[PDB]
């Protein structure tokens, strides 16, 4: 039976009874940095159980007219346990991820969600002379939401959250070139993505740069008949893999 | 580079189901037409040679053109080097997140005669200088300046009426690849400049006339051409749907995903 | 001197004249394809004739 | 700036009647529109947002229709809980401008 | 002084020539190369990835997510048509902006087979059977299910495996086809018809949706690179 | 969850500055912004300003100079100030939160503080 999985990382375990396959990045599994690719000369820290475990964010509610949500991935885990504590004391860090999006509904519901993972998702602003602010690019483990309409310009340097351009100026149907899965409520219950470390440098500062972005977009809207449960949540659970840190100094933020 | 060829097939009645799959796995089906219908054996001599990245990207493309006039003390041109002011090469490089290439640089310099008032203008042949200043060096402030002495900065001289000047540039970077997209800030307090302008530091190009203003003004124009060689590319990216607005960022105005038709069965 | 194969539907020769490897000609005959990292980025290998879920 | 014209000023209907209240803008707001209901001397309540979407606790008798510069609300079957003032507001760009108001009678 | 003689084509700038050039920075030490995941060597590795097709333009759905949703109901008749479009993968406005069609608009000629995957995004208690047909040119577009079953068709049974592939074979008189609209190298039509009805139980919604994906086979190739018509400019940025 | 409420001086003299403080609960000020709307008897509803979730403001063009809104995220309280208080300022002032699922519409309103500017 291909329908069951079990993922164990640290002191946490994920159990799934109805799933698709597991998507592994670009075919690469996350591993540690080698000696011929390293730059910094001091010894890196490897906590290996206090950081590499499953953290669960807040839950969002899927509605009949909902548009989509997104997260910035080395920013939602910035107050999460000892993963966020090692980010504040160190200057460099590299990390791969295991993302588990989960959403259950009955055989009487329908809908379809696309779960992509976009690297270097640089977004646009509503005022064309400015760039968006940090508070509207990312929340602290809280989803920022796409809109079904076009956002106008103001003094808040907002993101153009028209969902069909995906905040980047592209076609939203062409988002399947990134590592992705679907959650079809007819057949699927969860989605699992394992991402390696993707950058143009072997290590990078984990506060001034978000090199991954998790988008969840309902291509087919949620629908049910009267009598079925109206409240359907979506829960995201992310686990760091092979996280190491370098450049220990006093605590930022 | 030859493409895969076609296998013959026979009528089947079995429990093998190549047509039925599950697209929720994030997996593209590897089906050929010899699984769903009866085909014949076909030898294919087609090649995938012209769609490689060394063929798709290695063509000369205009990136800028600047102008400077002879009869002026401020008559020189200046350009901060980037690849985000023209629409055609920007859309080609932004199909990938990371790139790494050597560069071939070509200049096309022309001139035009401005409406003077002297009698019997007879001008000699013009000579131009194109000087490259890396970030941190001294910059010229007028045409007759000490900064054009080019002791260590690379420069090129060229006389009108000849082949265009051309030279190669290796992979100059502080990182391991060029970045077309940057999702971050230049400061640790997350203020100020956001985006790809924080990683752009490539230098400035300066252009001038080496001859003096003889008896009439002459206004020249230099065109710059980029040609990437020995290319490597990672992490493909969807093509740009909207139109570009600015140079420093990826701001846009929303637009529909296709154009309209009148009905779903309209052919 | 290097003698190569000259793409056709015959050989040609080539000598490098400069000291830097950024000065050479374009490659143009490096033909490698690996679409399995984009089309099949999965953990368990799926056979084409078998059902995807079981 | 941009002004929202609300029509009509007042209505007189009965229980079981369909009510149509419209709003018009000076220029296009791109369906950046909201609707509010105000009872006697209290705070307003959000009822329909984004020119089609219904609010959290709002029942399915209300309906939002419109695009461009013309928008409308429809109430299918009236109840005793629905009379009061109805406003329309755009949130396209500052300055945000409310509608003039429309009151229901239920005679 | 070796006696030489300069040929025509000297001191010219052809933008696609392959020569050597002297370096401006001699003995420059580049940074070492890293192993970054996801290296692309060929543009055909991109075009074999599925991309969602907006079949439902209908002049009001293009600035929405409704363009990718194909409506499917429960009918009181039989033999009805679901959708239909011509097979012009780089000229027809349905497949023009997909990830396959955006690479095709950089080239002039194309050749090979085309995959079409359809996903049933309905309720798990709903059933149905569809006819996915492709007809070569020479006649018009088929008006009935009887005219459409005479060509290349697959009958899709909706079950636990919620996807089916209609593989459009390469049937042409030439070796390549033009990407631009040309009546000499037309490719045919792709239609969809109701084989049976969508039978649904009580307290389940009658209306469902269908997603559609397009990609290329391993016999696909392109030729004669050109510049795309999907970008414009008036002045510098 | 539960929502916000406000506190006010009630009634002051003409040409005197006004200070009404909205104290929020159930949500954080780093995720949502606060709007200031004025229900007038003769002029209906009118929008005075907004303090955005990043900390930047936006004011009405009729009331730009006299109006200023600040906040402090740790105390979960919003403070705005209006000056010179003419006779047409007699109205009911509300504080209401926006960003209703990203759609910039007012979600939940305060209880209101009716003011009177006469002697
Ligand atoms: C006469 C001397 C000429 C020297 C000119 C050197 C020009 C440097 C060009 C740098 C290449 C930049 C490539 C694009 C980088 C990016 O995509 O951010």
């Amino acid at each position: 039976s291909d329908r069951v999985r079990s993922i164990t990382l640290g002191n946490s375990t994920i159990t799934t009874q109805e799933c698709a396959n597991v998507v592994v990045g670009y075919g690469v599994w996350p591993e540690y940095l080698k000696d011929n690719e390293a730059t910094a000369e001091d010894q890196p820290t490897q906590p290996d159980v206090a950081t590499c475990r499953f953290y669960t964010l807040e839950s969002v509610q899927w509605m009949k007219n909902s548009a989509g949500w997104w997260w910035k991935l080395p920013d939602a885990l910035s107050q999460m346990g000892l993963f966020g504590q090692n980010m504040q004391y160190h200057y460099l860090g590299r990390t791969g991820y295991t993302i588990h999006v989960q959403c259950n509904a009955s055989k009487f519901h329908q809908g379809c969600l696309l779960v992509v993972c976009v690297p270097e998702a640089e977004m646009g602003c509503s005022n064309l002379n400015n760039t968006p602010e940090f508070s509207e690019l990312s929340g602290g483990d809280s989803a920022r939401m796409f809109t079904d309409t076009q956002v106008g310009e103001s003094n808040a340097k907002k993101v153009q959250t028209a969902v069909w351009n995906a905040g980047m100026g592209v076609g939203v149907g062409n988002l399947t070139i990134f590592p992705h899965q679907w959650i079809n409520l007819r057949t699927n219950n969860s989605a699992t993505l394992v991402m390696p470390y993707i950058n143009s440098v072997p290590m990078d500062n984990m506060f001034r740069h978000n090199n991954l972005t998790l988008m969840i977009i309902p291509f087919v809207p949620l629908n049910y008949s009267e009598g079925s449960s109206p409240y359907v949540p979506i829960t995201v659970t992310i686990a760091p893999m092979c996280a190491e840190y370098n450049g220990l100094r006093l605590a930022s933020n | 580079a030859r493409v895969a060829d076609t296998i013959s097939s026979r009528p089947t009645n079995s429990e093998s189901i190549p047509a039925l799959t599950a697209a929720e796995t994030g997996h593209t089906s590897q089906v050929v037409p010899s699984d769903t219908m009866q085909t014949r054996h076909v030898k294919n001599y087609h090649s995938r040679s012209e769609s490689s990245i060394e063929n798709f990207l290695c063509r000369s493309a205009c990136v800028y053109y600047a102008t400077y006039t002879n009869n002026s003390k401020k008559g020189f041109a200046e350009w901060v080097i980037n690849t985000r002011q023209v629409a055609q090469l920007r859309r080609k490089l932004e199909l990938f997140t990371y790139l790494r290439f050597d560069l071939e640089l070509t200049f096309v310099i022309t001139s035009a005669q401005q409406p003077s008032t002297a009698s019997s203008v007879d001008a000699p042949v013009q000579t131009h200088q194109i000087m490259y200043v890396p970030p941190g060096g001294p910059v010229p402030t007028k045409v007759k300046d000490y900064a054009w002495q080019t002791s260590t900065n690379p420069s090129v001289f060229w006389t009108e009426g000849n082949a265009p000047p051309r030279m190669s540039i290796p992979f100059i970077s502080i990182g391991n690849a060029y970045s077309c997209f940057y999702d971050g800030w230049t400061q640790f307090s997350r203020n100020g400049v956001y985006g790809i302008n924080t990683l752009n530091n490539m230098g400035t190009l300066y252009m001038r006339h080496v001859n003096e203003a003889g008896q009439g003004p002459i206004k020249s124009t230099v065109r710059i051409y980029f040609k990437p060689k020995h290319v490597k590319a990672w992490v493909p990216r969807p093509p740009r749907l909207c139109q570009y607005e600015k140079q420093k960022n990826v701001n846009f105005s929303p637009i529909g995903v296709t154009t309209s038709r009148t009905d779903i069965i309209t052919t | 001197a290097q003698v190569s194969t000259q793409k056709t539907g015959i050989h040609y020769t080539n000598i490098n004249y400069y000291k830097d490897a950024a000065s050479n000609s374009a490659n143009r005959q490096d033909f490698t394809q690996d679409p399995g990292k984009f089309t099949e980025p999965v953990k368990d290998i799926m056979v084409k004739t078998m059902p995807a879920l079981n | 700036d941009i002004q929202m014209t609300q029509s009509p000023a007042s209505l007189s209907v009965s229980v079981g009647e369909t009510v149509t209240i419209t709003c018009r803008a000076s220029e296009n707001v791109y369906r950046n529109l909201a609707w509010y209901q105000q009872k006697q001397g209290k705070s307003p309540q959000l009822l329909v947002y984004a020119a089609t979407n219904l609010a959290d606790g709002v029942p399915s008798r209300f309906s939002g229709s419109g695009s461009g510069t013309q928008y409308s609300l429809k109430i299918n079957s009236l109840q005793s809980e629905d009379f009061g003032s109805y406003f329309c507001q755009h949130f396209w760009s500052p300055v945000f401008t409310f509608g003039a108001g429309t009151k229901l009678e239920l005679k | 002084g070796l006696p030489v003689m300069t040929t025509p084509g000297s001191t010219q700038f052809l933008t696609s020539d392959d020569f050597q050039s002297p370096s401006a920075m001699p003995q420059f030490d580049v940074t070492p190369e890293m192993q970054i995941p996801g290296r692309v060597n060929n543009l055909m590795e991109i075009a074999e990835v599925d991309s969602v097709v907006p079949v439902n333009n209908t002049e009001d759905n293009v600035s929405s997510l409704k363009a990718y949703q194909i409506p499917v109901q429960s009918n009181s008749d039989n033999g009805k048509q679901v959708f239909g479009f011509p097979l012009q993968p780089g000229a027809n406005n349905v497949l023009n902006r997909t990830l396959l069609g955006e690479i095709l608009n950089y080239y002039t000629h194309w050749s090979g087979s085309i995959k079409l995957t359809f996903m049933f995004c309905g309720s798990a208690m709903a059933t149905g059977k569809f006819l996915l047909a492709y007809s070569p040119p020479g006649a018009g577009v088929p008006k009935n299910r009887k005219d459409a079953m005479l060509g290349t068709h697959v009958i899709w049974d909706v079950g636990l495996q919620s996807s089916c592939v209609l593989c459009v074979p390469w049937i042409s008189q030439t070796h390549y086809r033009y990407v631009v609209e040309d009546e000499y190298t037309a490719a045919g039509y792709v239609t969809c018809w109701y084989q049976t009805n969508i039978v649904v139980p009580a307290d389940v919604q009658s209306s469902c949706d269908i997603l559609c994906f397009v990609s290329a086979c391993n016999d696909f190739s392109v030729r004669m690179l050109k510049d795309t018509p999907f970008i414009r400019q008036d002045t510098f940025y | 969850q539960v929502q916000l409420k406000q506190s006010g001086p009630g009634l002051v003299q003409p040409s005197q500055s006004l200070s009404i403080t909205c104290t929020v609960s159930g949500f954080s000020l780093t995720n949502y912004g606060v709007h200031w709307v004025r229900q007038s008897p003769g002029k209906g509803l009118e929008w005075l300003g907004v303090i955005w979730r990043g900390g930047s403001t936006d004011y009405n063009a009729a009331f730009m100079s006299r109006l200023s809104i600040t906040k402090d995220n740790s105390k979960s309280q919003v403070f705005f100030k209006m000056n010179s208080l003419q006779a047409d300022d007699t109205a009911i002032y509300y504080c209401a939160k926006g960003d209703y699922y990203g759609y910039d519409a007012m979600d939940s309103w305060g209880q209101g503080t009716s003011v009177t500017v006469s002697r």
